[PDB]
């Protein structure tokens, strides 16, 4: 019955379910980022040569560069029967608050972890800004998640790759003392009571200091029917506004402003609740956050289910056996070269007794002299001289080195190309666009376009706080994937150039060229050309 | 070797040893912060004990 007991039951179930895949993913990350010689603190370990001769890392670098050369971003497009520019405002807002370094870095981190381990992820969060807000004195930013395989535990009963059917999800935060102080400061928690949770790491490297403080954030999605209030817009038409979004703030300010309630329907939607939990108590209970979706976007490589168990893989898991075999064989051969006697003659001491200074290595003599006689045996026994055999690498070692390297080269071929990995990234970006659209509808000031101009209908409460008023006719655009851009002007330039490259030299060619000069950026010479192009378009009507 | 000296004279036959704790007393302890170290390690993964233990 306890909230903590229910939360911990769910977390324990998911943590136990996702155990094998997480362990393999952590091993792949360690293998491809720290050292291919695993098993630190093996009790039975002496000092022996352990060299790291790498063949998987150039492949991983090649794949990561290939994925980086072809960026993918969200592209909102108008729905069927919607107004032809139903997506311009949302696209502008997305480009505005997703142009920073943080969004790009989060996507890059997730992609690199997808290539190596098999799963990455990132997060979307909403912050308050007063200097450069996207809208409504707020911003939506994207944040990275490092080692998502162990730091994001998804609801077990989710059979979808993007995890859009997951009812809850827990994200584990590990912090040092100062990190915990800042965390408690930012969430208004008690910094004196040190928190604790499941440790998602492993003392697998001799890192001299490891982290000690753990918290968890538990997100849950509740889908229910809630009351909506149908009004009549003082300008024209009838809007629909959620009762919970203006439950106390402006319920009478609407009436004062001139909104008359027409009816009241029950509409089913989802709400997202966050809780800050340690292993002993719940610190924040059900803090409601903006949006309908869990704000975590996962990216996968090779993904599937085997027997009610989710498995994912990157590009490194299959090559590990061959790489480890090659490292071991090269270490054995290095030991052969180091600790093996060299090729030298075998002498009896009496054979060279007295001429011991001829074989030390100097070149002062034209030959070598040997003793011939012994007093008690008449003459020294005659036997051909022997030399210690030269060190040699065994045929087994040579064959195994060649075959292990060949196996690694044969199995470390993602795809034929990264088409499937780019498609999984595109799926993740589409889910990201869905989440961003929901959060925008929740917190941002979305203008409605009239065909009679954008009409932003909002009002302020008695506490000077402004409550946004978004109608229910909000999902006017769907999500596609297109080239990554920084601004709507850049996107328009790309579209005009694409049209230009395909239009033959006629009158639309002139139109498109003048349009490009119109949309071009500003200096002095380009300013002159843009003024001329505007004049020409206007004078051509 | 003399560079490391920390007393004036060496122990010279029948020198009296003065005991400095003569009654029961709880000890106050001062130090320089680097004088004490706490060397820690994990239990080795493949130890003889912890054999089939996850």
């Amino acid at each position: 019955e306890n909230r903590l007991e229910s939360i911990l039951s769910r977390f324990d179930a998911d943590w136990t379910a996702s155990d094998e895949a997480r362990r393999e993913a952590k091993n792949d990350l360690f293998f491809s980022r720290v050292s291919q010689w695993d098993d630190w603190l093996s009790q039975y370990t002496t000092l022996q040569y352990r060299g790291q001769f790498d063949v998987v890392r150039p492949v991983v670098r090649k794949l990561v560069s290939e994925m980086r050369q072809n960026p993918i971003d969200v592209l909102y497009r108008p729905k069927d029967g919607a107004r032809p520019d139903a997506a311009d405002v949302l696209m502008g807002m997305y480009r505005t608050d997703m142009r920073h370094n943080t969004a790009k870095i989060a996507v890059n981190i997730a992609v690199r972890e997808q290539i190596e381990a098999g799963v990455g992820a990132w997060r979307l969060v909403t912050d308050y800004e007063d200097q450069s807000p996207t809208s409504n004195n707020q911003v939506i930013r994207r944040e990275p998640i490092h080692s998502a395989c162990s730091h994001v535990i998804w609801d077990s009963n989710s059979k979808l790759m993007d995890k859009s059917d997951a009812r809850h999800c827990t994200v584990i935060h590990s912090m040092s003392q100062n990190g915990w102080e800042d965390f408690a400061e930012k969430y208004d928690l008690d910094a004196d009571d040190i928190p604790s949770f499941q440790n998602p790491n492993d003392w697998v490297f001799p890192w001299l200091t490891q982290d000690t403080i753990q918290i968890a954030e538990f997100y849950e999605v509740v889908e229910k029917k809630e009351t909506a209030f149908i009004y009549q817009d003082p300008v024209t038409g009838e809007p629909v506004s959620y009762f919970k979004r203006d439950i106390k703030d402006v319920i009478d300010d609407l009436a004062d402003s001139g909104f008359i309630k027409i009816a009241e329907r029950q509409i089913k939607r989802r709400r997202v609740y966050k809780s800050i939990i340690t292993c002993t108590a719940v610190l924040k209970d059900k803090q409601l956050i903006a949006g309908e979706h869990i704000p975590i976007v996962p990216v996968f490589g090779e993904w599937g289910f085997v027997e009610d168990k989710e498995v994912y893989e990157g590009v490194v898991r299959l090559t590990k056996d061959g790489q480890r075999l090659r490292n071991m064989i090269m270490s054995f051969n290095a030991d052969i070269v180091a600790r093996t006697p060299k090729k030298k003659p075998f002498f009896w001491p009496e054979q060279i007794a007295g001429f011991e200074h001829m074989y030390d290595g100097n070149d002062d003599y034209p030959y070598y002299l040997l003793n011939r006689t012994d007093e008690n045996s008449g003459d020294l026994p005659t036997q051909p001289l022997a030399y210690y055999e030269n060190p040699e690498v065994p045929q087994a070692n040579a064959y195994m080195l060649e075959a292990a390297t060949s196996a690694v080269k044969e199995v470390a071929t993602l795809g034929v190309e990264t088409y499937v990995f780019q498609d999984n990234l595109a799926t993740a970006m589409r889910r990201d666009g869905e989440i961003y659209q929901s959060i925008v509808n929740d917190i941002y000031d979305v203008p409605r376009n009239v065909t009679i101009l954008m009409a932003e209908v909002v009002d302020l409460a008695t506490g000077e706080k402004q409550v946004l008023n978004d109608i229910r006719g909000r999902y006017e655009c769907y999500t596609d994937v297109g080239p990554s851009f920084q601004s709507m002007k850049q996107q328009n330039r790309a579209e005009i150039l694409e049209l230009l490259g395909k239009t033959p030299q006629g009158t639309p060619e002139y139109q498109l060229l003048l349009l490009q000069y119109f949309t071009l950026l500003d200096g002095k010479g380009v300013e002159m050309m843009r003024d001329y192009a505007n004049k020409q378009l206007i004078q051509m009507g | 070797q003399r560079a490391y000296a920390n007393v004036n004279t060496s122990l010279a036959d029948a020198m009296a040893v003065n005991i400095l704790n003569v009654k029961d007393a709880r000890t106050n302890v001062f130090w320089a912060d680097d004088a004490i170290r706490i060397v820690s390690q994990p239990i080795p993964a493949n130890h003889e004990l912890f054999a089939g233990m996850k």
